[PDB]
């Protein structure tokens, strides 16, 4: 297991293989973060998130 | 929803409820955006004018939303469920709030390799609690086993097409049911929870031998992407 197949690339949502390296994005309504791998909330009530 | 345990506070907030004239449940959907919902394409012949209730875990006690546009795909049909998926673009936008959010939308390649390759899903509505019976008056959920491909042809008595997949268990009495249709089949990836199919069709309700059948929502993302947009 390499890349995208190794936990996911560490990526928290979507791994992509560009160039034989990990590429991280996220879900609209999510920024990526400054480590290229964390999805970040821009409001209250981000898609997929159970609300408690 | 046959067992499964009931959705508590804000767990199922992607969840809607297509109701008739008589306000009563007939059909679920999921929550896309503010303004859209994603049904199957079989409820839309279940009632003539219909409006979409979000927020609501109890059917007993106290937002009521028209739908504006109604996307059906124009490849379905009865013969065979194939394609079996509608889009409704709502009057008004959804308020998010408790127990009302979006289901997130996931990139195909990834959903394919990353998703459906989990080991389960979660499917949930206001169906029935058992084969015979009334609506359940509660919002429920189930997870639901992901069911090998060629197992899920052996089992049943139609064509499994490649715009459907199976999912539940072989004997274990859980299972969606009548009035789930529309609803939601999310799955879960690090505390984020992704639309990946619809409820579709199923031979009764936990039947032995036999599984609740989905809609690929994998193989409808573009279809839906454009329908969001007019
Ligand atoms: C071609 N084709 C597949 C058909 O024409 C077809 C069409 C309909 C049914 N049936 C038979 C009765 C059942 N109604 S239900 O109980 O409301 C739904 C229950 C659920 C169980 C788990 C799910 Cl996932 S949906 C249903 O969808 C069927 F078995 C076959």
């Amino acid at each position: 297991r390499k890349l995208c197949s190794l936990d996911n690339g560490d990526c928290d949502q979507f791994c992509h293989e560009e160039q034989n390296s990990v590429v991280c994005s996220c879900a609209r309504g999510y920024t990526l973060a400054d480590n290229g791998k964390a999805c970040i909330p821009t409001g209250p009530y981000p898609c997929g998130k159970q609300t408690l | 929803i046959v067992g499964g345990q009931e959705c508590k506070d804000g767990e199922c907030p992607w969840q809607a409820l297509l109701i008739n004239e008589e306000n009563e449940g007939f059909c679920g959907g999921t929550i896309l955006s503010e303004f859209y919902i994603l049904t199957a394409a079989h409820c839309l012949y279940q009632a003539k004018r219909f409006k979409v209730r979000v927020g609501d875990r109890n059917t007993e006690q106290e937002a009521v939303h028209e739908v504006e546009v109604v996307i059906k795909h124009n490849r379905f049909t009865k013969e065979t469920y194939d394609f079996d998926i509608a889009v409704l673009r709502l009057k008004t936008p959804i308020t998010f709030r408790m127990n009302v959010a979006p289901a997130c939308l996931p990139e195909r390649d990834w959903a394919e390799s990353t998703l459906m390759t989990q080991k389960t899903g979660i499917v949930s509505g206001f169906g029935r609690t058992h084969e015979k019976g009334r609506q359940s008056t509660r919002l429920k959920m189930l997870e639901v086993p992901y069911v090998d491909r060629n197992s899920c042809k052996l089992s049943s008595s139609f064509i499994i097409t490649q715009n459907m997949f199976c999912a539940g268990y072989d004997t274990k009495q859980e299972d969606a049911c009548q009035g789930d249709s529309g609803g939601p089949h999310v799955t879960r990836f690090k505390d984020t929870y992704f639309v990946t199919g619809i409820v579709s069709w199923g031979e009764g309700c936990a039947r032995k031998g036999k599984y609740g059948i989905y809609t690929k929502v994998t193989a409808f993302l573009k279809w839906i992407d454009r329908s969001m947009k007019t």
